[PDB]
Formats: structure tokens, C-alpha cells, sequence
RNA sequence: GUUUUCGUUGUUUUUU
């Protein structure tokens, strides 16, 4: 409505489909190559095109727009890169299931250790749950002695024996147990050959193993290219005021990449065997700290000025991360919160506001034929009072910042416009305190617009409230629409509230000088 | 700094001149930098030593 | 199927009571004056007097009222208590009934005991909770509707009605539809969040505090410990 | 803007070359598969129709609309001009005039009386009635989709449709 | 500074039958951005331009079955991270079955 | 008992959801971090508890699917809830519309 | 070749355009969306037969600004070119680069590559045209012509022939 | 396979709070948007209360698609629709 | 010139 046209029909999302994401689907959407970690091009504006902060992925400021899309914030909706790694790694939430996958298919011929010929294995397979199914591969697995070349006949096996798969260090090592027990050949399962065995893997089998052959692979659970966030994610982040430091996204990616060139460098250069050795390591474990610096026996990578750095996976689990703290939890406008003070001449189902919060607060009241002069009372009253209009809304979207508006009363209605009408008296409002035990702590009060900086409120509302004016601070919430007020009247008002589910009985009733009165 | 990690937070503070208890008694603070790690009710309970 | 603020406690006056006191209060005695229906309450006494359809009808609803008392005293409520959450407030209807038709005073009644039976047997049915034909319908529909059949019989029963308020046309009429009337919007709204609401009911109640309940009992249940301390 | 009765088709790896429309290949594209639903998801064929059919019908429905329209009371261009926007009406007479010189069967008696000789698959023979030809080489080096079937049966078919062609 | 809305508050507004008030609280009050997301694959992986009025995907060259979705901003850094971590969390507007 | 032992009372027919809801399954369901998240519906809601990248794992090596169908997935995109006001949908009709006088007509 | 289409349409109704002969308003405003535009999935619309007969559905409510979804589903004939399209058209212009066919709503192209030998160009005959032994390809002429290209441009596809194969012409 | 046939509508014959609050905000935001009114304005300024009125002679073209839990829907005219 | 531009880490103490 509000929005800029777009002949994109308005249509909401209905499913979400998991999954891994192929390194060709990840240059599919990659709308640069990332390579370089440095950043900003010459130091002066206009970040570095193709690095970590290309332009092309995305815009940060106010004017400047996204070369992709051809918009900035306003519209800008984010654009990613893709980062070649030097060689394929690990994904730090999978090193277990590299340890599952190892301990079901064939070190060379890369397929299952048996078929649907064992009852065990089909009944297995008949799950219609990919996990279910693929553990249950892995526990008639470990009923047989060795990777069969034939019936424990030949099913195009490899036949060389299961090595025994550990999770040694950041990577795995499989001691092979080869022609009582022979020289173990544990040995750094380089991700070629894991690539190797899943290519070797049939789509019947990684089926059986419990994947989807069109979705989630595990080939694709080796990386082999990371994802280079929009720069709108990662932005100029204001270590004082106007100086940004540099996004931990941003300092970890350079490590990152700058770990893979030394990486890519390692092969033309003399390297005496260890030195790949312990470059491959260190860009493992930076791309580890990529999806998590907290990897557990490890000095975490730290700031130089000691503090540990952080990683994607931090934020979001935890108690206000990203689905926590942003998603279930987050802020409102048209809410006010300021003291409680008592009110025995006042109404149950009122809230005495201060006239500053019934005049900030507002409600935008469409321009209609019944509203017409009343409405056009309020715009030529005055934004800096009550009731008054402080902005008017355009049908098409267009707004006029009354205060700035050296015209205020000049603006004249049209039937379909929209005024923020300053918040009156019985204004139906959420009524909110912390905290909220039962749903009657949520109730809906009128506004009664009354001097003082006070919710002024019934003593008998404040009992189920189980709260005092000894300085509470109280939460209320304007509707911004008629669907709102509509639904604050009939299903969370006030005397809506009155009776508790719990005790099937009422909430309230006639507490302190009233009650010793009546006495 | 280069040990920021496990270091001890709070020994040394502002002085408060709010009022000037809030210098007088601030300054005669005893602290026990036990930590959360487990609840326990024996940091925080008066016990009959402490008369 | 009813929301947490039509029930209230009540009284089904079978459950207690001694059988010869339950007796003396439930059945009816024609051809024996001395436990019969005084005359000057009905115009029809002397048809009461020696009838015996009006007697088969009164039986009929007095073994009707031993049925609910075996249904209540030996499985729905067994040992001590009889007052329960149940919809529709009866007592306050008899009484608006007696308020505002003037039920006092000893005014015989043009009102006969068929009418008072045909109307209890013809709302036992009214009671609607599941709607819809098929059979389990109509047995879900029995299951929801037979405490409520069970208290109204324990209350309304013939010869409580003449022996005490004697409800004449306009007040049995209005207080079947009354009945009707608050049972049918003593039913549960669909769409409510009863799971959050049970959360929040029963978590309030844990936010305010040797045997084993409270909040180690609680805790006991909702971690499930294999066993209890 | 314009949605359609077909959904699904998300994005998957089973992929097959009926992605490019051809016509002498029997390429109708996935839009135009073998088993569409409608919107209801009702069992029903693609409506495959003749040159002289289709003005047929194109012409009864225009008559049809503008008697709706005056509610009581026969060129192309009048028919055409039912609808609004220049350009509109443009495509509308460039196509009525493409059916009217591409009708190889004139009234409504042969159009009809051929409707019921053409009607195995209905697509193979819309486009024989459509595609106008004169005998069996012509139709067979115009056809490449038909090149054997152990029975033509295309010369009597011919011969009935040149007989039903209009004459000048 | 705006009044953090309480999770507790939400659910009891949950309890109270408060959709279309939550939803604005959450849609006007709170974050909300429109975007272009394909039909095929799924996601948000398309250049978008209104003014243009051009949406091509790059990932699936989908550029007629492209969707307009009007969501909180948040939505779209979940999505964001979920991408970032080689998770495909294709969003769908339609029904699969 | 417990709601007794205080001498508080809470209605019947929530806890008794409580309980049936314990045992609709047959077995006994624990609010354990691992006992709620060893459900398998939307991942959303279990990873959104704790642990949230392990769900994750789970699920895109499984590539689940979300419906959408819970109520977190529609306060997480911010549309309307499939509950009360939203258990239905309200419709312009065209039955009760035909009933107006004539010059409601849209132009 | 002629194609039936069951077209359909979503409608984003202003909320201030209700009323009870509200679907027929739908019907117009289909029409007036409907044609003059083409599509890759349909091609050009042209016509919708039996137009004063569409089924909507029960019209549905944006809980919102107040807008309606309207679900206008119908059925129609659309027109569309193939690729392999040997069908006789009518050629429009005259260029080197290859002669203009305006058949039907496009205008077939033909490339440098897709001309018989015998065809040269003589601009001084009236009207400009292609004249060879039996074979006179002018201004409402049926002249056998293979669509050889069929590219989606949103706003029209384009239709390239071919006249560089056995018995293709002028009839 | 989708609406519950009117007769065959199991449910309650009556509106519901859930349903009341969102047609009275519907119809009032409708009326707000210049739609057309199903009733008579004495001084009802803002829509809600007329709305309201709608409501009370039950004058209001909507319908409510109640869905089933199995995944179809009885829908029930608001005239037909008891008030509760 | 309609309009029009501040932030975070960490630390302490707090608030029914
Ligand atoms: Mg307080
Ligand atoms: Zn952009
Ligand atoms: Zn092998
Ligand atoms: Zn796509």
C-alpha cells in the first residue's frame, strides 16, 4: 500500500524448505567474485569492487544506491558474494555426520556397506525420515567386520576394510585396518577424497542414506566456497560517533581470505611439507571461527586488546540473540511507559494519560465524509498541542512534518488521506506491566487525556496488576488502525478481563479505604 | 588488558557524591567474589557471626 | 465444550440425602393423601387424586432420578462432595421466575404435571454441544450434556415444582428458554489458545511460593523425574 | 500480474529437454504438458482448434458479446472494436484479419461438417485440418511429425477437405 | 526509546485474540520491509528494481514468477545468516502436498 | 494436589489439556531441552528454544520443510495468526452485496 | 496455430470500490488488464470468450488498508507463435536484411542467412516485392513461411522465419 | 474437499468474540475507506460505532471461512450467522 | 530546502 509500485504481485511466504546449498547455486546467487580482502579501495570512499565490502553487493548510506538492485536502504534488499576456497574444509556442524557418513559407505568405491538385500537395511530404508533412516544404516553398519566386497556377489564394493573414523583435531583420521591387526594407517581424511567417495555415492544410496538428491547433498556439506555477506550486513559500524571500526564480520573474513591466499600460495612456492601443513590449519580454523570462534579446547580467536572475537553461530543462540532478542522480542512504536498514580474519581476501564503522552501518541484516522471537519479542526489546531495533527498522511503515501510545516493548517483533506490525530480521551489502548504473569495483565484501558505525568488508574484495576504507586512504571500501546481498536474493544478490554480462567473467578474487587468504608 | 579474560570486575569504582553517605559509607564496602556459579543462599544468608 | 466462566459451583440435591428423606423429597404419593400433593396448589387434585397416568409418569421420572443417582454417587462423584462446576445458574432463574411472576401466595394451578414433564424430557434433548448426524455426534453430545440433565432433574423435577415454586406457564416457559438460552452461549468459542491460557493458569499460581508439592512437586513433574525425591 | 491454475514446479535437479517449443518435434512446453488440471483440477484435455473453427467461433462469440451489449437489436472491424486500447484494438484486427485470409473453410456448414470428420491424438490431427494441403507428398514434406504409422490413412482425408475448400 | 515488547506479552496477547493489534505492533510498529523472491527456487536471490520494474533471478533466471513480500526486516537477517551458513531455507509461497 | 497444597484452586479443564497432552502420544513427554526439541515439526520453534545452530544442522542435513503452520512462523514474518480472529477468513461476500440499492454500483 | 487458455487474474481491489454489482466492475477491469498484454507462459492475449459469464470465487478481505483479493479465473484465447510454425502469412515490408511478415500481433524477421538465392531484391518494381518464375511474394500474398525463433520479451516475442528448406515459398 | 457444505456445517450457528471484533474492524475500516454503508449514521463519527449498528441488525456483506482442523471450512454468511 | 544526521564493546551501580 504504502510502498513504491511494483507489479510484483503481493503474495506471502507459505513454505520454508531446508537444506544445504550447493557451490553452484552459491555463484548462482553470488552477484560478485569476492577475492581480495582489502577492503576499501584507496581510502578514499568507494569501497573496494570485488573485495569484502564491494559496492556492488549492496549500498550503506543514504544517497548512494546498490549497483545490483539500482536502490539503497530505502529499497536495497541485499546482495551476496561468493569467496573461492584454496581447497575444500570442514563445516563446524557436520564433523560428526563426516563421522556418521564415514562409518556407512566405502573409502574408494563410496557406496553403502550393504543395500536393500539385508531385511534390516530395507526396513531401514522404508523410513520415510532421512536421519532415522541413515542411523539405522549406520547400526547395521557396525554389524559387519569389514567394508564387504561382496554378501557378508559382489556389490561393486571396494572391499578394503572400514578404517576406524575419529574426529582428530579439526579434521578426522581414519585408521584403516588393512591386510592380527596390520600397520594402523590412521591418516588426515583430505576433503578431495570425501568429495570423491560422495561423487561415488549413487542417488539410490545417499536416498538410503537419508538425503534428497534434488536438495541438501553431502557433497554439499563440504565446503568448497563461502558465502560473502552484503556489506548492509556487516556495515560501518561507529567506534566513535563519525570513526567506524571495522565489523567483526568484516576483520574475521579478511583473516579468512588472506589465510586462503597464503593457502593459494603454498603450491607455486617451495614448501617443505609442514608449512602447507600448518597454513591449511590456520585457515581451517579462521573459517571455523567464520561459523564459530567458540570451538571448545581452543584459545578463541581474540581482539589484540584481549577480548575474544565473536562468530555467526554466537548470535543466534542464547537468551536476546537473533531470534530471541529481535525476532520474539522487539521494539514498538506508539508505546509509552511512565509512572501509575491512583485515581478514585476515574472510571475502571480508564488510564489518566499525561497530555504529553496523548499528544506524542497518536492514531491515524483516515480522512472519511463523517470525520471531514473535525479532523480538519485538529490539522489547523496545531501540531505542538491537543488535539492536533503533527503529520498528514497522503493516500498515496505522502507525509508533511507539521512542526516543519510553516503551512500546518493549510492542509486540506482528501477523502482518503490519513491524519495522525493526537490521541484523545477514551482512546481504547494496551495496557502492559512487567511482569505479566497472566493474560489479565494485558488489558485495555481508555485513554482519559488529564494533566500530570502519571497513569492515573481505579484502585481495584491495580489489584489484579498486583502492583502499587511506589514509583511502577506502566506500559501503554496506541492501535494504529481499525482493526486494532476494534480488536482492543472487544477482546482485551478491561471488562474483558474481569473474571480469571484460573480460579474461575473474578480478578478484582473493592480493596483498601473503600473497602474499610463499606465496612 | 592482553588478559582480559578471567579477570576480576568491580574492586575499583567511581565514588559516588550523590550525598555524602554515598562517599562515607561507600567507602567501608567488604565484597566476597565468589560469583553465581551456583546459586547457594549461604553468600547472601546473615549468619549468627556476622552479629 | 464449555468456556471457564459459564460453570459455577452447584448442588445436585440427589447426590445427598437420605433414601427415605430422598424419598419423602422425590416421589409422590396419589392414592395416599397423607405424602400427596396439598390440593389448594392445583386445580386438578381431584384428577390427581386416583390417576394413575399422572402416577406411571411421576414413577418414571423417580426411577429417571434413581438412574442419576447411581451415575453420580457411584462413578461421577463417589465419596464426599456434590457441588461442582456446572453451567447455567438455576437457582437464580427459579428464583427470577417466582420474582417476577409472583409465585407467592397458595393459588391453586392451572398448570399440569404433563406439561412440567413433556417440557424436562423435550430440553434433556435441546441440549446442544457437537453438532452434526452421525452417531458418535449424538454420544459426545450425551457425554457433554449428562451432569447438566442430571443437576436440572436433581432441581426440576415435577414434584419439586409443585411442592415448592410451582412454576405456572409464563415462568416454565421463560425458564426453559432461559436454560436454553445461556446453555447455548455456555459453550467454548473455537480458536481460543487454550494451551497458553492453561500455561499462564497454572504458572501465576506457582509465582507466589515436608510433604512433597509446590514448587519441588512441580518440579518433580515438569522435568519428569524417573522418580520423585 | 496474471497467475495461472498450474502451481508447483519449485525448483528441482530432475531436469528434461521439454523446455524449448517446437512444433515439428511435438513440443507444447511444461505450461502445455500432456495432463493439466484447471483451476478446480478438473479432468479435461488442451483445447486444440482449426483456423476456419477458430474464426468460426471468434466471430459467433463478437456477435454474441455485442447483441449482450445492445440487449435486443457482422464485419471484422465493428466486431473488433468490442474492446478498449489502441493497441488493443490493433492486435484484435491484425488477428481477425490473419483468420480471415488463413480460413481455408469459409461459412459455418463445412467448418462444422469438417469439425466432425477430423475428430490418436487430438493435437496431430488439429494440425492436419489446420495446415491446408493438396495431396499426400506436399503434406509429407510439410509434416515431418508424421512420418510413420503403418497407416496413413491421409489421401481420403485430403480429397474430403479439398472437396470442402472454398472455391474462387 | 521504544517500549520493548516482552515475549510474555505477546503470548498473553496471543491469549487474548490480539492478531491484527500484534501484527501491526510487529508490522508498523516494528520492523517491515517488501521484497522480490523467486517462484522457483525459492529465495531472495533477485536483482529487484521497481522503478525498473525489473526482478530477474539469478539463481533460477525466474523472472515473470517473482513474488513481492511485505515482512519484518528481521525476517530477512535470519534469512540472511541462514544463507551465510550454507543453509537453504527456501522460502515457498505456494503448498507443496 | 499441588494446587491444593497452597489452598489456591485452578480450573480443571487446563490442566487437564496438561495432562492428556502428556499422554496423547501414549508416552510420557518431558518440557526437557532435548525432550520438546526431539519433536520433529518446524525447526523453528526448537531451534528458536536453545541450541539453535544444532537444530539447524539437523535439519538442512535432513532439508526439512516448514509449513508455516505455527504461530511462531507467522510472528517471525509478521503476518496474521491462524488463531480466533484468525482461526477463519472473513470474505467479502457477493449473496448479501446483491441486496444493496443499486447505487452502491463501483464505477 | 490458435490456442485456448484457461487466462486467469488477481485483482488488488481499492478498498472505497465496493458495492453489489462489485464482480461485474471485476469483469472490466479484467478487460481492461487482460488485453494489450503479452506473456512468455500465454503469449498474446486477443480475446476471452464468454466473458459475461467468469467465476471469481467468494472474494476475499486484505486484513489491512482494506483492499480485496479478487481471484478472476476464466477462460480465453490467446495467441502464440511456435517455433517450427510452417504456416502461409503475409508479408508487411520488404528489406536486404530480410523482408517483414506482419503476422499477426508480431512481425516475422528473416535473417540474412534465410533467403533462397533465386530471391533478389528489385526496389524498382511496384509495389517493392520478390518476383521469380511462378513466385510473387507482395502485399497480401500467401507465402508459406517456418517460424524458426520464439524468444520471451515480456511485451511481444519475436517471430524469425525460414524460407531455406524444401517447398517453402509462395503456394 | 474445501467448504464444508452450509448444511453440513458441524459448528456453532453463532458469531463469535474472535468473529465480532474482526467485523466490526473490518466493516469500520471499510466505512473509513469511503465504502459504501449498510446502515443510517445518527452522530457516528467514527466508523466503529457504525460498524456496530452493522453488526446489531446484522446488515454486513461478509462471510466467515471457519476452517476445520482436517482442512476444510464452513462458510457462514453474517445474516445467517447467530449474534453471540 | 520541503525535509533533514549517531553508534557500539566492555564495566559498575541500579530500578515495584
Ligand atoms: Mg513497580
Ligand atoms: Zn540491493
Ligand atoms: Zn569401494
Ligand atoms: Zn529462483
Amino acid at each position: 500500500s504504502q510502498f513504491p509500485y511494483s507489479s510484483a504481485p503481493l503474495r506471502s511466504v507459505k513454505e520454508v524448505q531446508f537444506g544445504l546449498l550447493s557451490p553452484e547455486e552459491i555463484r548462482a546467487i553470488s552477484v560478485v567474485k569476492i577475492e581480495y580482502p582489502e577492503i576499501m579501495d584507496e581510502s578514499r570512499q568507494r569501497p573496494r569492487e570485488g573485495g569484502l565490502n564491494d559496492p556492488k553487493l549492496g549500498s550503506i548510506d543514504r544517497n548512494f544506491k546498490c549497483q545490483t538492485c539500482g536502490e539503497g536502504m530505502a529499497e536495497c534488499p541485499g546482495h551476496f558474494g561468493h569467496m573461492e576456497l584454496a581447497k575444500p574444509v570442514f563445516h563446524i556442524g557436520f564433523i560428526p555426520k563426516i563421522k556418521k557418513v564415514c562409518e556407512c559407505i566405502c573409502m574408494n568405491c563410496g557406496k553403502l556397506l550393504l543395500d536393500e538385500t539385508n531385511p534390516t537395511m530395507a526396513q531401514a530404508i522404508r523410513i520415510r525420515d532421512p536421519k532415522k533412516r541413515f542411523n539405522a544404516v549406520w547400526q547395521l553398519c557396525k554389524t559387519k567386520m569389514v567394508c564387504e566386497a561382496d554378501a557378508p556377489v559382489s556389490r561393486g564394493g571396494c572391499g578394503n576394510t572400514q578404517p576406524v573414523v575419529r574426529k582428530d583435531g579439526m579434521k578426522l583420521w581414519g585408521t584403516w585396518k588393512k591386510s592380527r591387526d596390520a600397520q594402523p594407517e590412521r591418516k588426515l581424511l583430505t576433503p578431495g577424497e570425501i568429495l570423491n567417495v560422495f561423487k561415488h555415492i549413487s542417488p539410490e544410496d545417499c536416498f538410503r542414506l537419508g538425503f534428497n538428491e534434488d536438495y541438501a547433498r553431502p557433497e554439499w556439506m563440504i565446503i568448497t566456497v563461502l558465502p560473502v555477506p552484503p556489506p548492509q550486513v556487516r556495515p560501518s559500524i561507529a567506534m566513535d560517533e563519525t570513526t567506524q571500526g571495522q565489523d567483526d564480520l568484516t576483520h574475521k573474513l579478511s583473516d579468512i581470505l588472506k589465510a586462503n591466499i597464503n593457502v593459494q600460495k603454498l603450491e607455486m612456492d617451495g614448501s617443505p611439507q609442514h608449512i602447507i601443513n600448518e597454513v591449511e590449519q590456520l585457515l581451517q580454523f579462521h573459517v571455523a571461527t567464520y561459523m564459530d570462534n567458540d570451538i571448545a579446547g581452543q584459545p578463541q580467536a581474540l581482539q589484540k586488546s584481549g577480548r575474544p572475537v565473536k562468530a555467526i553461530r554466537a548470535r543466534l543462540k542464547g537468551k536476546e540473540g537473533r531470534l530471541r532478542g529481535n525476532l520474539m522480542g522487539k521494539r514498538v512504536d506508539f508505546s509509552a511507559r511512565t509512572v501509575i498514580s491512583g485515581d478514585p474519581n476515574l472510571e475502571l476501564d480508564q488510564v489518566g494519560v499525561p497530555i504529553s503522552i496523548a499528544k506524542t501518541l497518536s492514531y491515524p484516522e483516515t480522512v472519511t465524509q463523517y470525520n471531514i471537519h473535525r479532523l480538519t479542526e485538529y490539522v489547523r489546531n496545531g501540531p505542538n498541542e491537543h488535539p492536533g495533527a503533527k503529520y498528514v498522511i497522503r493516500d498515496n503515501g505522502d507525509r508533511i512534518d507539521l512542526r516543519y510545516h510553516k503551512r500546518a493548517g493549510d492542509i486540506v483533506l482528501q477523502y482518503g488521506w490519513k491524519v495522525e490525530r493526537h490521541l484523545m480521551d477514551d482512546d481504547p489502548v494496551l495496557f502492559n506491566r512487567q511482569p505479566s504473569l497472566h493474560k489479565m495483565s494485558m488489558m485495555a484501558h481508555r485513554v482519559k487525556v488529564m494533566p500530570y505525568s502519571t497513569f492515573r488508574l481505579n484502585l481495584s484495576v491495580t489489584s489484579p496488576y498486583n502492583a502499587d504507586f511506589d514509583g511502577d512504571e506502566m506500559n501503554l500501546h496506541v492501535p494504529q488502525s481499525e482493526e486494532t481498536r476494534a480488536e482492543l474493544s472487544q477482546l482485551c478490554a478491561v471488562p474483558l478481563q474481569i473474571v480469571s480462567p484460573q480460579s474461575n473467578k473474578p480478578v478484582m474487587g473493592i480493596v483498601q479505604d473503600t473497602l474499610c468504608g463499606v465496612r | 588488558q592482553k588478559k582480559a579474560m578471567s579477570s576480576r570486575a568491580g574492586v575499583s569504582q567511581v565514588l559516588n557524591r550523590y550525598t555524602y553517605s554515598s562517599t562515607l559509607s561507600h567507602l567501608r564496602r567488604t565484597n566476597t567474589p565468589i560469583g553465581r556459579d551456583g546459586k547457594l543462599a549461604k553468600p547472601r544468608q546473615l549468619h549468627n557471626t556476622h552479629w | 465444550g464449555l468456556d471457564g466462566t459459564q460453570v459455577e459451583r452447584q448442588t445436585i440435591d440427589t447426590i445427598p440425602g437420605s433414601d427415605k428423606a430422598f424419598h419423602k423429597r422425590y416421589y409422590v404419593d396419589l392414592m395416599d393423601e397423607k405424602n400427596s400433593i396439598k390440593p389448594d396448589v392445583i386445580e386438578y387434585a381431584a384428577d390427581i387424586l386416583g390417576d394413575v397416568e399422572l402416577q406411571k409418569e411421576l414413577n418414571s421420572e423417580y426411577e429417571q432420578l434413581v438412574s442419576d443417582r447411581k451415575f453420580l454417587r457411584e462413578i461421577v462423584f463417589v465419596n464426599g462432595d456434590h457441588n461442582w462446576p456446572l453451567p447455567v445458574n438455576l437457582r437464580r432463574i427459579i428464583q427470577n421466575a417466582q420474582q417476577i411472576f409472583h409465585l407467592d401466595r397458595a393459588k391453586a394451578s392451572d398448570l399440569t404435571i404433563p406439561e412440567i414433564i413433556h417440557g424436562v424430557r423435550d430440553l434433556c434433548k435441546k441440549l446442544f454441544v457437537l453438532r452434526g448426524e452421525n452417531e458418535l455426534i449424538k454420544e459426545a453430545q450425551q457425554n457433554a450434556t449428562s451432569l447438566f440433565q442430571c443437576l436440572v432433574r436433581a432441581r426440576l423435577a415435577t414434584r419439586r415444582i409443585l411442592e415448592e415454586f410451582r412454576l405456572n406457564r409464563d415462568a416454565f416457559e421463560w425458564v426453559l428458554g432461559t436454560i436454553e438460552a445461556q446453555f447455548q452461549r455456555s459453550l467454548v468459542h473455537p480458536g481460543e489458545m487454550v494451551g497458553v491460557i492453561a500455561a499462564q493458569s497454572i504458572g501465576e499460581p506457582a509465582t507466589q511460593m515436608n510433604v512433597t508439592l509446590g514448587v519441588p512437586r512441580l518440579k518433580e513433574i515438569l522435568n519428569v523425574a524417573k522418580n520423585i525425591k | 500480474v496474471s497467475t495461472s491454475t498450474v502451481g508447483a514446479r519449485r525448483r528441482r535437479a530432475k531436469q528434461q529437454v521439454d523446455d524449448e517449443e517446437n512444433a515439428t518435434l511435438l513440443r507444447l512446453g511444461p505450461e502445455f504438458a500432456l495432463k493439466q488440471y484447471d483451476h478446480d483440477g478438473n479432468e479435461h484435455d488442451l483445447i486444440a482448434l482449426s483456423l476456419s473453427e477458430s474464426r468460426l467461433l471468434i466471430r459467433e462469440a463478437l456477435k454474441a458479446r455485442s447483441r449482450a451489449r445492445n440487449g435486443g437489436v457482422i464485419d471484422d472491424d465493428e466486431l473488433a472494436k468490442v474492446t478498449s486500447g489502441a493497441v488493443a484494438n490493433g492486435v484484435v484486427k491484425k488477428t481477425l484479419d490473419y483468420l480471415n485470409t488463413f480460413a481455408r473453410f469459409k461459412d459455418e456448414e463445412t467448418c462444422t461438417a469438417v469439425d466432425q470428420l477430423l475428430h490418436l491424438h487430438p493435437f496431430e490431427i488439429a494440425q492436419l485440418s489446420s495446415l491446408g494441403c493438396e495431396d499426400v507428398d506436399e503434406a509429407i514434406t510439410l509434416i515431418p511429425s508424421l512420418a510413420a504409422k503403418k497407416e496413413v490413412n491421409l489421401q481420403r482425408i485430403l480429397d474430403e477437405l479439398n472437396r470442402l475448400e472454398d472455391p474462387y | 526509546g521504544g517500549l520493548r515488547f516482552g515475549e510474555m506479552e505477546r503470548d498473553c496477547m496471543i491469549a487474548h485474540g490480539a492478531a491484527g493489534f500484534l501484527k501491526e505492533r510487529l508490522m508498523e510498529a516494528s520492523d517491515a520491509f517488501r521484497v522480490h523472491v523467486c517462484g522457483i527456487c525459492g529465495l531472495m536471490s533477485v536483482i529487484a528494481n521497481l522503478k525498473k520494474n525489473q526482478f530477474e533471478c539469478r539463481s533460477c533466471k525466474n523472472k515473470t514468477n517473482i513474488y513481492q513480500l511485505h515482512i519484518p526486516y528481521a525476517a530477512k537477517l535470519l534469512f540472511q545468516e541462514l544463507m551465510a551458513m550454507n543453509i537453504a531455507p527456501r522460502l515457498y509461497t505456494e503448498r507443496s502436498g | 494436589n499441588v494446587i491444593a497444597f497452597d489452598g489456591s484452586y485452578v480450573n480443571y479443564r487446563h490442566m487437564a489439556l496438561l495432562v492428556d497432552v502428556m499422554t496423547s502420544r501414549g508416552y510420557l513427554m518431558a518440557i526437557t531441552r532435548h525432550g520438546i526439541n526431539r519433536a520433529d515439526t518446524g525447526a523453528l520453534m526448537r531451534c528458536s528454544f536453545e541450541e539453535t545452530v544444532e537444530i539447524l544442522f539437523e535439519a538442512g542435513a535432513a532439508a526439512e520443510l516448514d509449513d508455516c503452520r505455527g504461530v511462531s512462523e507467522n510472528v517471525m514474518l509478521g503476518q496474521l495468526a491462524p488463531m480466533g480472529t484468525g482461526a477463519f477468513d472473513v470474505m467479502i461476500d457477493e449473496k448479501l452485496l446483491t441486496s444493496l440499492p443499486a447505487d452502491y454500483a463501483p464505477t | 496455430m490458435f490456442f485456448l487458455k484457461d487466462l486467469s487474474l488477481i485483482l488488488t481491489l481499492h478498498p472505497s470500490y465496493f458495492g453489489p454489482q462489485m464482480n461485474q466492475y471485476l469483469r472490466e477491469k479484467l478487460l481492461t488488464d487482460v488485453e494489450g498484454t503479452c506473456t512468455g507462459q500465454f503469449g498474446y492475449i486477443v480475446t476471452v470468450l464468454d466473458g459475461m459469464n467468469i467465476d471469481v470465487g467468494k472474494g476475499r478481505i486484505i486484513p489491512g488498508s482494506g483492499s480485496a483479493e479478487f481471484e478472476v479465473k476464466y477462460r480465453a484465447v490467446v495467441w502464440k507463435p511456435f517455433k517450427g510454425e510452417v504456416v502461409d502469412a503475409i508479408v508487411s515490408n520488404v528489406s536486404p536484411i530480410g523482408f517483414f511478415a506482419d503476422v499477426g500481433p508480431l512481425n516475422v524477421f528473416v535473417s540474412t542467412r534465410l533467403i533462397p538465392d533465386n530471391l533478389v531484391y528489385n526496389p524498382s518494381n511496384s509495389p517493392p516485392a520478390y518476383m521469380s518464375n511462378d513466385e510473387l511474394i507482395t502485399k497480401g500474398s500467401k507465402v508459406r513461411l517456418k517460424v524458426v525463433g520464439t524468444r520471451t520479451d515480456v511485451n511481444e516475442i519475436y517471430a524469425i522465419g525460414s524460407i531455406k528448406e524444401d517447398f517453402l515459398g509462395a503456394i | 474437499e474445501l467448504a464444508i457444505l452450509k448444511e453440513e456445517r458441524t459448528t456453532t450457528p453463532y458469531l463469535t468474540k474472535y468473529e465480532r471484533a474482526r467485523i466490526l474492524g473490518t466493516r469500520a475500516l471499510q466505512i473509513s475507506m469511503n465504502a459504501p454503508v449498510l446502515v443510517d449514521i445518527e452522530g457516528e463519527t467514527d466508523p466503529l460505532q457504525i460498524a456496530m449498528k452493522e453488526l446489531s441488525q446484522r446488515k454486513i456483506p461478509l462471510v466467515i471461512r471457519r476452517y476445520l482442523p482436517d482442512g476444510s471450512y464452513e462458510d457462514w454468511g453474517c445474516d445467517e450467522l447467530i449474534v453471540d
